[PDB]
């Protein structure tokens, strides 16, 4: 920024940091707003051949949702939705604040 | 002893085995008065055994915590509580017996 | 057979007394709420209306259909009690400000080709 | 992973405690804030001098719509009808019939600016490049019905940002 | 639904030219897919055999060789059992779209026959009539 | 516990429909016909309900269509006539209903287009 | 004939970012 | 199966289908149906009378314990005899899962509140009632939450119209908001999306 | 080619201009009717039409992906010119 | 005991006051329902894609993604990893929006309100990095339920890292401001506690359940697009107050800058959308030049995808909590029902159990912190 060095000074020391290190607004820095033209490369399905569209859509696909005990129609360990989860761990990078 | 268990409104409690055990005891006793076919109680008494099994042959409490797959111990207190009230709840309920009704011919036909 | 479940009366002459309560609370607090919105109707008119809302569904048969009816009727009631309303939600139970719409034949014929 | 943002135990040392107290009775941290602001108040602000600056733009905003045409003069729309099937709210009322020479071409099109929502919709389900949405944004009217704009100020739209809208169109379209 | 959704088609398209078979047919056949469904339908519904196909290979198309009008009492059904917009309707070229359009079943009273209609309309303006299946009064087809 | 209450079902006092729109539309309940200018027939499956047709007039400014009917735009599908029958009975709406139309079994041969003597024989293929 | 060209990040990637909360003490018993 | 199919998981499936069955079994009086859809989601048709008990069960057993309630919701198909069904979504911390229960119910036929199980359905059954007009029995406060005071209908079903019945104003003669009979200047245009050759063979329906 | 109405508007390239009865015409008063003064038709009747040797002819309306889908068109009818479908442009055979 | 109706985002609140304590407090809702739901159904699946960004309008893409998982998921289709990692990119950012949004929102309701400015600033320069991609400042509706519309600008990347390299610092000047503050701590310090059982029972979700101590984030447990592969800490409270959630916002604002860091170093090549012309519409050149391309494009502009019969719950980590959509389709182009699950409608349930004993003014401060938006509420 345009600012003389005595203000820099008292404005570093009533914040305690140094502002000019990361100011808040944007300068010469920024990308320009005229950029060359892109390419922008085509996707996995565009070959030539062996690409037919029946061994490549996920629609299709799709089922009916499989019916289990439909009231119409041995040890036997009893069972959980899913495995219990594990403790989380105490982010060693910065454990407190 | 651990303090601030860390979960807001939950208390440290010392000695948990012995509230364990109390609990797991009084949970089998109201399972006791459940008819044997039902699979509530079958299921019910396979776990609480198994839970009082591993609280009886470990005397530390991190190794239990690790052990029981629960964790933070004063939560499987109330897990244990929970589970006493869910079996007299069920008891009052019965519902080991048959269907009430089948549902309507296309009740849960779906599209349309 | 044709069995259901109840809602809050086993016959009609539960029904019939829910209804009556309503009607009691109703009739009670016309003139509460009369003066307290600050209408520009009397007493009379207020419990008038209420009669007329009350006698439009008295072809009702069912004792589910009416004490769901009474509990709408409670609600609206409470509603009206702790002025969650306003004047116009008031109001707009005597439709003043829409014009009169005709009933005999030569008129609606004459308006347009509604039947 | 995870961390405790609010479990930290004071130190109970006569240091620690004096030192509290200090900060109770002398008002450090408020002097902190207060210093802060002040340093706050001696940069320069980020204000900009309206209308005569304006705020930083891209070739892919959507602002009022016009309708194109091509180099020798003849409207783009073929009434095909996209556009108004595509529209989430409604806004495109189109009314079409065979010209004098032929020519599949409108004799409506009306979009309602306070039921359009400029979600771009129209202008990428359109197959010749025919309604686009302008980059102008300062057309604010007095009155409702202003706003309700038909074929005729569409095309004179066009035709006024035509410049800027195909500059645009021409930076943008390899993107598309 | 069936086919797929990009083309390996690396040339450039044919182009033929459109024929004149009156002012109630709209003709384009570029867009023509040679199904032949139209000679059939002139040929044995129709009873009129002005319709046909002229020449050979990819370059083999449909139409009467000369400048003939195809007039006939059953002359506008050709356009509902094409599937392409080949032969499409002259009156009602360009001016709606099928998804825009409401549908009321109603009937025909142009004849004694009583033949079941759609009435095809776009805000409150009929915009066109299409014929209803009837297996015992008009089949699936109506009058011109 | 049960009631066991024997008469018909009626929730016109409930839905709040105001009561020049129940005793004066009538509805209908149909299959859908086939579009002719299509050979699909997946659209010929459930039945359909709808109201009938009222006034829509020109806007006087900007030449839209405004109708003063709620019910217009409004259509329900169901998979059986019985359904949507038992439907219009509930919420007091009087209804026409029109039997679904199938088209019949035809038998088709390609041998009879070179027929010997008959009067299939195609002129052209 | 022409090559691909779409945003990337720089070869190398960018530089550090900092996220720790940096509240320091100015000093004073 | 390339990049543009979303992958399948079987053990999530699997372990679904265990949990499944051994709920349909511990609750046989009350369980009508299970399901498990082909992206690893279990749901549970129950009778309607079994709210309470099923509910407290998932909350509260040692293998289940699906403590929180993540939505409840009620879907309208009038073309059932019992035209709404109402839907229970659980979500349980200590295992990692979800679970859904559905029940189906009229008009009429009012459905025991669960609140006193989960505290969150609260709104969520004002909320059924304010839409749908499914009365909820023993709720502590049953009342609109969404509508305008004094609306007259369920906006949510299927026979309402999009528009509604009414349109309000301001009148300078009674100087006051008031309420008409609904007029619009430009009608909703209907659109007739759905097309003819069907496109999944997979649900295709017998021709009964 | 603007043209006016007996009663003194301005006529719009669709046709479109209220009669001298219409009251509508009111809304115009104290304020004008908003008119493009460029009319397609005649922009495009004056484009010279192409002459071309080949008996089908590409047109994409011009600038590739900013034009209009590309179509074909056939020339062997010597009596009149192929007319593109979107872009309106006109092409010939080198009759004589 | 007097009962009092403050009348009027905006908000209808009828509380009795037994001198300054609060004994019960019921909010009235329905004053922004515009009927989202019921509108969804005339639509289809493209067309019923903008309501979510007017949803919660602090946090939009993160409806859009939420919506654009739900079709996926129902679709059973896939987005490329580069959409997902666009995705995961700009919903960091659109979470440091709706944090810094709710923090300053918060402070300007007590009544700090400089930091309002000063990270306004902020969202401004986010806004456009909104609107450099989407066209659109605010409703973007740039994430598709087959990945993003389009592909980044040429110069975007860079900006996104010019400009995150010194948000560190306003975060700093913003707790600076706020943190340490005595007259903060004593607004916001043991009020409106609310237990690890009762929150779980209450159905809160999000930062009500982490400031209580519970350790639960979808983004960790339920990893839906790239996240599984983006390493973050999760900030949990320890005594469930004003404080402990404000800190862990500010918290989870840092980890936001670490995890587009992250995304920014680690962008991957390719395409945008799913190569599945059926649902994804193609390039504008290949509509230009390809038959298939050109009838793709007209019945997923006019018509739509077909998405088939089932029903599905899915449910994000949104800024504000757990964001769900439950959506039934019957095999059309319409959805059937779009139900609405969105974290505020539980945190004003609550919001009456937790303002017991408190004072009048401190309503206003648990209103702050339960970062209630009426849109979502209200849908
Ligand atoms: S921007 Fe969207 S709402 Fe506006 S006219 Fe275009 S498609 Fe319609
Ligand atoms: S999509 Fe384009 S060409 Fe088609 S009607 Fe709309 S403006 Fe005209
Ligand atoms: S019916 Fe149509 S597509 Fe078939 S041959 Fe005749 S013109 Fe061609
Ligand atoms: S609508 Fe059908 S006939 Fe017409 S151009 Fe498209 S594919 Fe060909
Ligand atoms: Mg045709
Ligand atoms: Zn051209």
């Amino acid at each position: 920024a345009s600012a003389t060095r005595v203000i820099q000074l008292l404005r570093n020391w009533a914040s305690g940091r140094d502002l000019q290190a990361k100011l808040q607004l944007r300068y010469q820095e920024i990308s320009k707003r005229t950029q060359p033209p892109p390419k922008l490369p085509v996707g996995p399905s565009h070959k030539l051949s062996n690409n037919y569209y029946c061994t490549r859509d996920g629609r299709r696909e799709a089922m009916p949702p499989s019916i289990v005990m439909s009231s119409q129609k041995t040890e036997k360990k009893a069972v959980t939705p899913a495995p219990p989860i594990k403790r989380w761990e105490l982010s060693k990078d910065q454990p407190y604040l | 002893l651990k303090k601030t268990t860390g979960l807001v409104g939950l208390a440290v409690c010392e000695t948990p085995h012995e509230r364990l055990k109390i609990l797991y005891t009084k949970i089998l006793d109201v399972l006791g008065q459940i008819p044997k076919n039902a699979a509530y109680r079958k299921y019910t008494e396979q776990i609480t055994n198994e839970k009082l099994g591993m609280v009886k042959a470990e005397p530390d409490v991190k190794k239990l915590e690790e052990q029981l797959q629960g964790g933070q111990i004063e939560e499987v207190i109330l897990q244990a509580e929970n589970e006493l009230s869910l079996a007299r709840k069920m008891l009052r309920w019965k519902p080991w017996e048959p269907l009430v009704e089948e549902p309507p011919a296309n009740q849960w036909k779906w599209p349309i | 057979g044709t069995s259901v479940k109840p809602i809050f009366s086993r016959d009609m002459n539960e029904a019939k007394r829910r209804v009556r309560e309503l009607y009691r609370a109703w009739y009670r607090e016309v003139p509460n709420t009369v003066h307290l919105f600050q209408l520009d109707i009397s007493v009379k008119q207020g419990r008038d209306k209420v009669r007329e809302m009350f006698m439009k569904n008295a072809h009702v048969t069912d004792p589910r259909v009416v004490d769901l009816l009474v509990i709408k009727g409670k609600m609206e009631l409470e509603e009206t009690i702790n002025v969650w309303k306003q004047r116009t939600h008031i109001m707009r139970f005597f439709h003043e400000t829409e014009a009169p719409r005709p009933t005999d034949f030569l008129s609606k014929f004459y308006v347009g080709h509604d039947p | 992973t995870y961390k405790f943002v609010n479990m930290r135990e004071p130190s109970m040392d006569m240091k620690s405690v004096t030192d509290r107290a200090a900060q109770t009775l002398l008002w450090t941290e408020l002097v902190r804030g207060l210093g802060m602001t002040l340093s706050y108040l001696f940069r320069e602000p980020a204000t900009i001098n309206y209308p005569f600056e304006k705020g930083p733009l891209s070739p892919r905003f959507r602002g009022e719509h016009a309708l194109r045409r091509y180099p020798s003069g003849e409207e783009r729309c073929i009434a095909c009808k996209l556009c108004e099937a595509v529209c989430p709210a409604q806004a495109i009322t189109i009314e079409a019939e065979p010209r004098a020479d032929g020519s599949r071409r409108t004799t409506r099109y009306d979009i309602d600016m306070t039921k359009c929502i400029y979600c771009g919709f129209c202008q990428e389900a359109c197959p010749v490049d025919a309604i686009v949405e302008g980059p102008n944004f300062e057309f604010s009217t007095e009155t409702h019905e202003e706003l309700l704009y038909n074929k005729e100020k569409l095309l004179n739209n066009g035709d006024k940002w035509e410049a800027e809208i195909a500059a645009n169109i021409q930076a943008d379209y390899l993107y598309r | 639904m069936f086919g797929s959704d990009r083309s390996r088609f690396l040339e450039g398209k044919r182009a033929v030219e459109d024929k004149n078979i009156g002012p109630l047919v709209k003709t384009i056949m570029t867009r023509c897919i040679q199904c032949t469904r139209c000679i059939r339908f002139a040929s044995e519904i129709a009873g009129v055999d002005d319709l046909g196909t002229t020449g050979r290979g990819n370059d083999m198309q449909v139409g009467t060789y000369i400048e003939k009008m195809f007039m006939s009492e059953l002359s506008g059904n050709i356009i509902d059992i094409c599937p392409v917009g080949a032969l499409t309707s002259k009156p009602y070229a360009f001016t709606a779209r099928p998804w825009e359009t409401r549908k009321t079943e109603s009937i025909d009273v142009m004849d004694a026959v009583g033949s079941n209609i759609v009435v095809s309309t776009r805000t409150g303006e009929v915009m066109r009539i299409l014929p209803r299946m009837h297996e015992d009064i008009n089949e699936e087809w109506i009058s011109d | 516990q049960l009631i066991a209450v024997d008469e018909k079902l009626d929730i016109t006092t409930l839905t709040g429909v105001p009561e020049e729109h129940i005793k004066t539309r009538k509805v209908r309940i149909f299959v859908p016909a086939r579009n002719n200018m299509q050979s699909g027939v997946n659209n010929t499956k459930k039945w359909k309900m709808e109201f009938d047709t009222r006034e829509r007039w020109e806007n006087p400014l900007m030449g839209w269509s405004s109708t003063a009917d709620p019910l217009s735009n409004l259509v329900l599908t169901f998979s059986t006539k019985e359904d949507a029958v038992a439907f219009a009975e509930k919420n007091g709406w009087s209804f026409d209903v029109e039997e679904r139309k199938v088209p019949k079994p035809k038998s088709k041969s390609y041998g009879a287009n070179f027929s010997w003597n008959k009067r299939t024989r195609v002129s052209t293929k | 004939a022409s090559k691909v060209k779409q945003d990337m990040p720089p070869p190398g990637g960018y530089g550090p970012i900092d996220y720790k909360r940096n509240l320091p003490r100015r000093g004073l018993s | 199966t390339r990049p543009t199919i979303r992958p399948r998981n079987d053990v999530v499936h699997k372990q679904l289908s265990a949990f499944g069955q051994y709920v349909a079994e511990i609750l046989p009086k009350y369980v009508q149906q299970v399901q498990v859809s082909c992206f690893n989601e279990l749901e549970i048709f129950i009778h309607p009378d079994g709210v309470i008990p099923v509910l407290t069960f998932l909350r509260d057993h040692t293998n289940a314990q699906f403590k929180s309630l993540a939505d409840l919701t009620a879907v309208d198909v009038p073309t059932r005899q019992n035209r709404f069904e109402i839907v229970y979504n659980l979500l349980s911390l200590r295992f990692n899962s979800r679970i859904r229960v559905k029940t189906y119910t009229d008009e009429l036929t009012p459905i025991e509140s669960s609140v006193t199980v989960y505290k969150a359905a609260n709104w969520y059954e004002r909320e059924i009632w304010d839409m749908f007009g499914v009365f909820f029995a023993n709720h502590p406060d049953l009342r609109r939450i969404l509508t305008d005071y004094g609306f007259e209908g369920h906006p949510f079903r299927k026979d309402f119209p999009l528009s509604g019945y009414v349109e309000l104003r301001y009148d300078d003669e009674v100087k006051r908001v008031v309420a008409e009979p609904v007029e619009l200047a430009q009608e909703f245009r209907k659109f007739d999306l759905n097309s003819p050759w069907e496109a999944f063979p997979a649900y295709r329906q017998p021709p009964e | 080619g603007v043209r006016t109405s007996p009663t003194g508007e301005k006529v719009t390239h669709t046709g479109q201009a209220y009669d001298d009865g219409d009251y509508r015409r009111v809304r115009f008063s104290d304020r004008q009717k908003e008119v493009n003064e460029n009319f397609a038709i005649d922009l495009i009747a004056e484009q010279p039409v192409s002459e071309v040797g080949s008996r089908v002819i590409s047109c994409d309306g011009g600038g590739g992906a900013l034009g209009h889908p590309r179509v074909y068109i056939n020339l062997d009818k010597e009596t009149k010119t192929g007319t593109c479908g979107y872009c309106g442009l006109q092409f010939r055979q080198p009759h004589h | 005991n007097l009962t009092l109706n403050f009348g009027p985002g905006v908000l209808r609140l009828v509380m009795e006051l037994s001198g300054e304590m609060v004994r019960k407090c019921d909010p009235h809702i329905g004053l922004l329902h515009r009927g989202t739901e019921k509108l969804i159904e005339y639509k289809t699946y493209l067309q019923a894609l903008p309501y979510f960004d007017r949803l919660d309008y602090v946090s939009m893409m993160c409806n859009e993604q939420a919506y654009s998982l739900a079709v996926e998921k129902l679709l059973n289709i896939q987005p490329p990893p580069r959409a997902q990692w666009i995705r995961v990119l700009f919903g960091e950012i659109t979470r440091l929006l709706n944090h810094i949004m709710a923090v300053t929102t918060h402070a300007l309701d007590i009544g700090a309100m400089t930091p309002f400015f000063w990270m306004f600033e902020e969202r401004e320069k986010m806004f456009e990095f909104y609107e450099r991609v989407s066209g659109a400042r605010m409703h973007a509706a740039y994430i598709r339920p087959g990945g993003v519309h389009q592909d980044l600008p040429l110069g975007l990347l860079d900006d996104i890292y010019e400009f995150s390299k010194n948000f560190s610092f306003r975060i700093d000047e913003l707790e600076e401001m706020l943190t340490n503050n005595r007259i903060w701590r004593n607004r916001t310090v043991d009020i409106g506690v609310v237990t690890a059982e009762d929150a779980l029972n209450y159905g809160f979700s999000g930062v009500m359940l982490r400031g209580s101590g519970i350790q639960w984030d979808l983004r960790k447990t339920q990893p839906y697009d790239v996240y599984d592969q983006v390493e973050f800490d999760v900030p949990i409270g320890s005594r469930g107050d004003c404080y402990d959630r404000y800190l862990c916002r500010v918290e989870e604002m840092r980890q936001s800058l670490r995890i587009i860091s992250q995304c920014l170093n680690k962008m991957p090549p390719g395409e945008i959308k799913v190569d599945d012309a059926k649902v994804s519409p193609p390039k504008r050149a290949e509509m230009k030049t390809s038959m298939e391309s050109l009838i793709h494009h007209f019945k997923l502009y006019t018509e739509g995808y077909q998405v088939p019969p089932g029903a599905t719950y899915t449910a994000i980590e949104a800024p504000k909590g757990e964001f769900g959509v439950y959506l039934v389709s019957d095999g059309s182009s319409r959805p059937y029902r779009c139900k609405i699950k969105a974290p505020g409608f539980a945190h004003l349930a609550g919001l009456d159990k937790m303002s017991k004993g408190h004072m009048l003014a401190d309503v206003v401060a648990i209103i702050g912190t339960q970062d209630i938006v009426f849109g979502e509420v209200d849908r």
